[PDB]
Protein backbone atom coordinates (compact mmCIF):
# COMPACT_ATOMS: atom_id res chain seq x y z
CA UNK A 1 0.00 0.00 0.00
CA UNK A 2 1.00 3.63 0.58
CA UNK A 3 3.57 4.54 3.24
CA UNK A 4 5.49 7.64 4.29
CA UNK A 5 8.87 8.49 5.80
CA UNK A 6 10.26 11.55 7.58
CA UNK A 7 13.81 12.91 7.29
CA UNK A 8 15.49 15.36 9.65
CA UNK A 9 18.97 16.83 9.94
CA UNK A 10 21.30 16.81 12.95
CA UNK A 11 22.77 19.94 14.55
CA UNK A 12 25.52 20.48 17.15
CA UNK A 13 23.76 21.00 20.49
CA UNK A 14 24.20 20.62 24.25
CA UNK A 15 22.07 17.98 25.97
CA UNK A 16 21.04 17.24 29.56
CA UNK A 17 20.36 13.55 30.20
CA UNK A 18 19.17 11.61 33.24
CA UNK A 19 19.32 7.84 33.89
CA UNK A 20 17.27 5.71 36.31
CA UNK A 21 18.61 2.90 38.61
CA UNK A 22 18.90 0.50 35.62
CA UNK A 23 20.73 2.98 33.39
CA UNK A 24 17.72 3.47 31.10
CA UNK A 25 17.46 6.96 29.61
CA UNK A 26 14.09 8.34 30.70
CA UNK A 27 14.18 12.08 29.88
CA UNK A 28 16.22 14.65 27.99
CA UNK A 29 16.18 18.46 27.87
CA UNK A 30 17.87 20.42 25.10
CA UNK A 31 19.03 23.98 25.69
CA UNK A 32 18.58 27.01 23.37
CA UNK A 33 14.95 26.20 22.53
CA UNK A 34 13.21 28.31 25.20
CA UNK A 35 14.25 30.14 28.42
CA UNK A 36 12.86 27.43 30.75
CA UNK A 37 15.04 24.69 29.26
CA UNK A 38 17.97 27.11 29.34
CA UNK A 39 17.27 27.56 33.07
CA UNK A 40 17.15 23.78 33.52
CA UNK A 41 20.45 23.42 31.63
CA UNK A 42 22.02 26.06 33.89
CA UNK A 43 20.64 24.58 37.13
CA UNK B 1 31.89 -8.88 46.28
CA UNK B 2 28.86 -10.20 44.43
CA UNK B 3 26.76 -7.47 42.82
CA UNK B 4 23.19 -7.11 41.57
CA UNK B 5 23.24 -4.94 38.43
CA UNK B 6 23.10 -6.11 34.82
CA UNK B 7 23.51 -4.07 31.64
CA UNK B 8 23.62 -4.23 27.86
CA UNK B 9 25.82 -6.58 25.79
CA UNK B 10 27.72 -3.54 24.45
CA UNK B 11 28.64 -2.33 27.97
CA UNK B 12 31.53 -3.57 30.11
CA UNK B 13 32.32 -0.99 32.82
CA UNK B 14 30.26 1.20 35.10
CA UNK B 15 31.48 4.22 37.02
CA UNK B 16 30.34 6.35 39.95
CA UNK B 17 29.71 10.10 40.15
CA UNK B 18 33.41 10.63 40.97
CA UNK B 19 34.32 8.48 37.90
CA UNK B 20 35.44 5.58 40.10
CA UNK B 21 34.86 2.16 38.52
CA UNK B 22 32.64 0.20 40.92
CA UNK B 23 31.05 -2.44 38.65
CA UNK B 24 33.01 -4.91 36.50
CA UNK B 25 31.85 -7.95 34.52
CA UNK B 26 34.07 -11.01 34.83
CA UNK B 27 35.17 -12.10 31.32
CA UNK B 28 35.56 -15.85 31.95
CA UNK B 29 32.25 -16.46 33.76
CA UNK B 30 29.72 -13.79 32.80
CA UNK B 31 28.87 -12.35 36.21
CA UNK B 32 28.79 -8.82 37.64
CA UNK B 33 30.89 -7.90 40.68
CA UNK B 34 31.42 -4.86 42.90
CA UNK B 35 34.65 -3.28 44.16
CA UNK B 36 35.16 -1.31 47.38
CA UNK B 37 38.44 -0.44 49.13
CA UNK B 38 39.35 -2.01 52.46
CA UNK B 39 40.70 1.29 53.86
CA UNK B 40 37.70 2.73 55.68
CA UNK B 41 36.79 4.51 58.90
CA UNK B 42 38.60 7.00 61.08
CA UNK B 43 41.03 6.27 63.90
CA UNK B 44 42.24 8.53 66.71
CA UNK B 45 45.21 8.18 69.07
CA UNK B 46 44.98 9.45 72.66
CA UNK B 47 48.22 10.33 74.43
CA UNK B 48 48.94 11.51 77.99
CA UNK B 49 52.20 13.03 76.73
C1 LIG C 1 39.14 -25.75 32.79
C2 LIG C 1 38.71 -24.42 32.22
O1 LIG C 1 39.51 -23.52 32.05
N1 LIG C 1 37.40 -24.32 31.93
C3 LIG C 1 36.78 -23.14 31.38
C4 LIG C 1 35.79 -22.53 32.37
O2 LIG C 1 36.52 -22.16 33.52
C5 LIG C 1 35.05 -21.34 31.76
O3 LIG C 1 34.09 -20.92 32.69
C6 LIG C 1 34.41 -21.79 30.44
C7 LIG C 1 33.67 -20.68 29.71
O4 LIG C 1 34.53 -19.59 29.50
O5 LIG C 1 35.41 -22.30 29.58
C8 LIG C 1 36.05 -23.46 30.06
C1 LIG D 1 14.72 -1.90 36.75
O1 LIG D 1 14.92 -3.29 36.69
C2 LIG D 1 14.07 -4.09 37.48
C3 LIG D 1 14.55 -5.52 37.35
O2 LIG D 1 14.55 -5.89 35.99
C4 LIG D 1 12.63 -3.89 37.03
O3 LIG D 1 11.72 -4.60 37.84
C5 LIG D 1 12.28 -2.41 37.13
O4 LIG D 1 11.00 -2.14 36.63
C6 LIG D 1 13.28 -1.55 36.35
N1 LIG D 1 12.99 -0.14 36.47
C7 LIG D 1 12.99 0.64 37.57
C8 LIG D 1 12.62 2.08 37.31
O5 LIG D 1 13.25 0.26 38.71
Amino acid sequence: DASAYFVGHLKPLTMLVDFDENGTIIDAIDCSQDPLSELKCTT
Amino acid sequence: TNSTKKFQPFQQFGRDVSDFTDSVRDPKTLEILDIAPCSYGGVSVITPG
